[PDB]
């Protein structure tokens, strides 16, 4: 048996190899990005967005940010899944972005996931994997980002309740906003001191 | 074969997130233990990426960004495999890389380093490994690079690699380095690494025989990801 | 002190003249044993050269070419001693260097190896040793270059060097590689050199403490020539 | 005590780092050269040309070749000279060049050397010192030019003498010719082979 | 896949050219140095042989010249497996051997040792490696051959072997001797190989396991061959 | 990754394994030979002749010798050849023979190769790859025929002007002759000192 | 490929008959040697067995007896690969097996030691290896049993297999143990086996990367079988 | 000779600012990395000392302070070189030391150990480094001196010392132990040196040829402070 | 090469080989203090005073502090300097003191610094250096004092942009005080906790 290959940090410059556009390189004619949603991508909406802060507060301006989930109806695009039903062919589940070198800021635009299925015959209350890279990170760290406003799924949620630390679990949930018709979702995320997010070893 | 979970990570064969000697990390390391959890499809599952999106020359970084002539520097093939923990090769899996020039110099606003940049060098590069988990790319040797850890800190040569392949779990992103460059030895980052025999896991080996005579010399570099496990009872991932 | 001969050259401590291995040698070797002979003024005595003729940049290989930029390439700082065997340094010694650039490819018009040009480098430098043996220039690390001795023989990382000193005895004319280089074990240049401490004895040294932060890295490689006896009784050289 | 550096060969692009201008690098302002004739030296001027030929009888077109001699007086511009005698101050004694990459032809413009003293209170015939360096040679070969003309000191010269192949002195002799109202001596140097030059270990 | 040129033959992996101890080397070596050259598709190329022109027993020497009866000898049987130098199996390769019989007495003109000849044995098979590079043959151990290089030199016990497989640069000609000889020691010829390994490399190994009960003994003898290295870039071979 | 198995002499009598009829031995019902040449083979037939010298100018008895070359239309009947034309279908394009155990001299009845593809778009003149293995040779030794017939074509051709000792060039070229209404090519092959032939590490 | 014989069953890689330190060896051993015989069709010969008469518990020990719950002990699954002693693998093999219980106590009649009894647990249970001779089953991991050779014997926790595969010749039952049981260095029943590394090849390795999150340790054991060799000649078997 | 920055200092040869062992260093050591800079005329310079201000026994411990009579206590000198990293002499350097007396007792108000004090003894002096960088004083050798860490800690005897030099980045204040004493091997202070080669550097060795007949022996301690590189490129500094 | 030597606290009894008088030992005559200012020393007198804090936010009653600094021209006492200008010839630039006992408070009586030359022809805003012994402390502490009336100089200062963590910067600006018609400029110091004083490795 091998050992798995040992992380490193991404680095400051993480944007050349993973976010060329960012870095000003000009390279690859399809570029992957932020955007999830296709023209005929099924489901809600919604653009999720926020910041990343360190020990001190401030946040992160070199910051890397990906995330995972599943189609409006719970299914994830991906051959691995077992779950029998058809997935949305116009859904890729899986995106990038960076924060602003200026204001920190990062978001997505993708569609709001549907509950998927867990361990034991349990439901799951919807939420997005997300994982971070950056300078300073020696391996990525990998979270998950639940909404505020699906309060009943949450309290029933899995994972949510493997958390022995009650006041901890709030720190995965996002708050729902509108910014006149479209559908916001805020999760800042606090890697050190007060308020930290849970991090989870997967 | 009815797939089950991916085996623990081994938190003793990676860096811990708290390095002192690596000082950006003090304060973007949580203070917290990970939480463990049991995996879940949302674990198990990951992306797909097809082919036909990459362009002729996205594993040439000699050439998809040479405009008006070669790079300077030295032209070397870098190879290799990918699999899991328990042997199985890795298929498809998406793999991203990226350097400093010939001078140690990246091609980013924020890097401000007197080395020179090269106008025919961009220092991207990716590709997907075949079916035998096989993957080969083309560049020039990155040069050491100095950086602010301590105010004289070089890393050594290396290249940034990432990657993207059948289960979330096995998200990694790392850096390999080139063997015999003498910077390995004091390098704080790869210092974070706890044991010896890990450190020299992430060393590209000089590969002779597949050198192109009066061409390119060439690197073999071998990644192990993480693996899952059969079921034979009892399925609870669902 | 009355100086005498210089002690004889320790052919063991050299390459011989035919080496089977490194191709050229073949027929550009005397077939016949080289003749002692006992020394003369002539062979005691060399030129005298001023260092008034010398430019501000003669020992500055990245600035001395440069036109419309810096050369593309590892900054690196070369420095070190000349003494005598005996120990005794070598003073206002001319040396000479030259080398490839960063892609491994010499500004030669005989050399067509595909590596790029920089037109910001040259190659070529020299300087005179100060009262101390001491010699400092500045360059670019060349890279490895293929050449045809077997079809894909490839020499390590290498920057030429010559000198000229106190007496025409000690003319030499020789190379020095950088420590960890792989290459430097597989080079039939290099191994034409019988033992092994003698080819350890031109690997130029990373020498960490003197690197200049976000600038240059340095290396250091001292230069041993051959020394001249003292007299105490007969002076038959004359 | 330490140990000689060991030699290696000066390679085929030798003249990068030696002879510059011949490899079409303009980096030097002042550039060592072939001619030891300074506008005041004393004695007869005279040219040295030739040819260096591997084992197959064919030129060295890489072949760098350097020269060490006195002045017209036999007395040598170094301070390493201890004969008390003052030296022509307009002249290097020393010179270097490389051999024509078409023809293989090499010269330097320079004076006939007056006798040097040897060893024991001896007298050395005229010679100039030469060295030759290339790719394929892993030291510097020395070897010395005595002229023809010299019959008589060339008999009583001590390094000649001291060749017990009788033979092989005549390699170490070049031919006077005269172009017109020049001097020139003739000296080719065979490495390999039939009559091939003396090489000598000093 | 598509391939490019062989690898580079490893000159320090095989004997020289000029070998003082094996006298007849002395005037049958080239003065001059091999001239190395860049492949074409005359030296990746080699001819095909059709299995159906050879003979039921072309692969047996103990039958196929046996005529009022069987050679007089020690029945044994030699299998082993062909592959280049990167693993992989050779197939169809043409495999010819050829040796001298118990006596160790050539069935040759030129040979007039004492050793007594066998009317029932001929000396030279042949085979055509399967799709996994297996080959087998059966034959008698041939014994050791005086000869003279110096008037009482002995040839350990040996099978020459000859190979013609997918590259003209394949081409190969040895010779393979038998775990345990005393011979193998003191061998002119053997000693022409530089290192140890090498020489172990054409030793023949008891196979016990194969043995066949009251029949015939087993040894195991692998073939490497050079082999040819993958193209991902640019394909200059045309 | 593993070593080339090392070379070895092909030894005194190689004859036995290798051409089994010329040491009286009668094993085989096919033989292979010297005769490349059959009856529907394309292309005008010649003889290739010669003998193989040691470093005495004297013959060797002993020797074996194999060539390999293309069709009339320079196209090898190999899987490896990547032309995409069509080969003769008629042509093994392989052959051996050994030399005569009194006179030294050794043939063969082939065809003369047509011009075949050189790397990086270049055409090489008319060549056969041969090689020879004997007592006394550790290692099998390359060489290449080319035809005195086709001079402007060998002028241009790779091979012969990768070698820098021009000299040379001359001892790989055969020399056409006519026995009444045969084209036959003389090569000597001479191992050792004056007019040594070139041999290659292919 | 024509198969011939299974190779010889290697007598000093298994226990003799007689072996004074297992006294009940001493009236249960044959005092003649045995009689070595060249094989026929009925020594390479076996029954096959079709997998539909297996029920789906037959391999899950914990499972296939529990009647009002489950058994008390520690949930272990262990699995491996049954290869033949050339490496091919077995395919199609019956693998039976059998233990104590927990409490180191036997579902049988004639066993009367004070542990106690499971009432959810039998000791018993099959399955065939798949094409890669691979084999998996779920068991409760057994206690030491305290014997009566010498009074105060203890056997070291074991499971006891027995194997079914191709050739009768290959009939072979035997007994594995736990890796760290210290009862193993003293038990005269293991020690039986003549070689410290036999003795070794039945220890079952820790899997830990195989363990099941908050359910069941895994351990690793494979059986190595004896092996047919190829014919390639005369085929005497018949 | 330009001279540059002084060399970066080698946080792994020195202890960390966190080491719980010594527990006052918990509340007393920042959370924060330390932010490298790189230096400017503020760090590369320091204050000078004229000797004229001190006086004829300030360097003499055993005297400086003694009033009715002599010190209780072992007669020690001790003297040594101080230097930079690169070697060179460090001249006039301020070095000041203080230590407790011969019962382990301090001269300050608060210390409240029950080791008795010497009215004869003060524990303080100072002196320059001469131009070879060399220094010497006087003294009582100090006792071991018991202290709260843990409840039951002892100090191994030790001598405090301050030194001012050329550049601030010298400024170092550290202790020096005598060879010999146990209780170096348990000092929770001196464990927070990581390598055994540093603490090895803070022992001062016993040079029993200097010790001075009937009357005083003698401790040998040497001294390296961080050196400056010299620049013979662009001065930045400035 | 060597190693420097090893740091080590000062421990608590540091004021008696450093500031002998404040131990009550008299031994020598004169004793170095924290007074800079001399009689004819130039430059607008200022006093420095504050606290050290540890991680409990309480002061420390044994720590020992030294300041370096320019006189009021910006030239530093010290052979070191380059600047080719003329120091004041009545100031040491540096001095020592500590806390007292009881309160914690230090304090020096020195000159307000002149701007001192930077890196790469830059101008670094008026400072001074100062460094912390202490029990506890291992490693001598760095750190600077700058002055808050000097706004525009500190935006422009070399050494305060290099901290990208600018919340941190204004932890090394002392606060200018009035006490009648002295000039102080208090500096407390924090080691650990909030508002950590930033510390540097020069
Ligand atoms: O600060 N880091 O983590 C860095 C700085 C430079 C690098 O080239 C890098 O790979 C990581
Ligand atoms: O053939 N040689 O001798 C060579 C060829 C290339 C080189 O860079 C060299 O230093 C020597
Ligand atoms: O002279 N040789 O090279 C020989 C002589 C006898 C042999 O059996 C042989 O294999 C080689
Ligand atoms: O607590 N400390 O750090 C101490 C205590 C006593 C000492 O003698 C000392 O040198 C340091
Ligand atoms: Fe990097
Ligand atoms: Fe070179
Ligand atoms: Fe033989
Ligand atoms: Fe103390």
């Amino acid at each position: 048996e091998l050992k798995e290959t040992p992380s490193q940090t991404g680095g400051p410059y993480v944007h050349i190899g993973l976010l060329p556009k960012q870095a000003n390189i000009e390279v690859f004619e399809h570029n992957l990005d932020n955007n999830l949603v296709q023209d005929n991508t099924q489901g809600q909406r919604i653009r999720l967005e926020g910041q990343v802060f360190d020990g001190l507060g401030l946040p992160l301006r070199d910051v890397l940010i990906e995330i995972w989930q599943a189609d409006t109806n719970g299914v994830y695009p991906s051959q691995a899944d077992t779950q029998g039903k058809q997935v949305d062919p116009n859904f890729l589940g899986w995106g990038r972005t960076g924060a602003d070198f200026g204001t920190g800021f990062w978001s997505f635009n993708t569609i709001k996931p549907g509950a998927v299925p867990g361990r034991k015959g349990s439901t799951q209350a919807p939420h997005i994997s997300l994982i971070i890279f950056a300078r300073g990170i020696n391996i990525g760290l990998h979270t998950r980002v639940y909404f505020d406003d699906e309060a009943e799924a949450n309290a029933k949620d899995p994972v949510l309740n493997s958390i022995e630390w009650a006041t901890r679990r709030q720190t995965l949930v996002a708050k729902r906003e509108e910014r006149d018709g479209e559908v916001v979702y805020r999760f800042d995320i606090r890697i050190q001191g007060e308020n930290e997010t849970v991090f989870f070893d997967i | 074969i009815i797939w089950g979970a991916y085996a623990q990570r081994n938190t003793e064969d990676h860096p811990p997130a708290y390095a002192p000697g690596y000082k950006t990390s003090v304060l973007r390391s949580p203070k917290n233990a990970l939480i463990s959890i049991a995996e879940t499809l949302s674990e198990v599952t990951a992306p797909h990426f097809s082919a036909d999106k990459f362009g002729p020359k996205d594993n040439d970084l000699i050439l998809n960004y040479a405009k008006d002539g070669l790079p300077i520097g030295e032209r070397v093939i870098v190879h290799g495999y990918v699999r899991d923990q328990f042997g199985r090769p890795v298929k498809n899996a998406l793999v991203e890389v990226w350097q400093a020039n010939a001078s140690g110099r990246y091609r980013h606003p924020n890097d401000q380093y007197i080395g020179a940049m090269d106008p025919n060098f961009g220092g991207c590069g990716r590709m997907l490994t075949d079916d035998n988990g096989y993957y080969v790319f083309r560049t020039i040797k990155p040069g050491p690079y100095p950086w602010r850890n301590r105010i004289n800190e070089w890393r050594p040569a290396h290249i940034h690699f990432s990657l993207i392949a059948d289960g979330w779990a096995q998200r990694l992103i790392s850096q390999f380095y080139f063997e015999g460059d003498t910077l390995i030895d004091s390098c704080p980052i790869l210092k974070t690494i706890p044991s010896e025999q890990q450190r020299r896991a992430l060393i590209a080996l000089e590969d002779k025989s597949n050198f192109i005579e009066a061409d390119s010399r060439c690197y073999r570099f071998d990644i192990t990801l993480r693996g899952r496990r059969a079921t034979y009872f009892e399925n609870d991932l669902t």
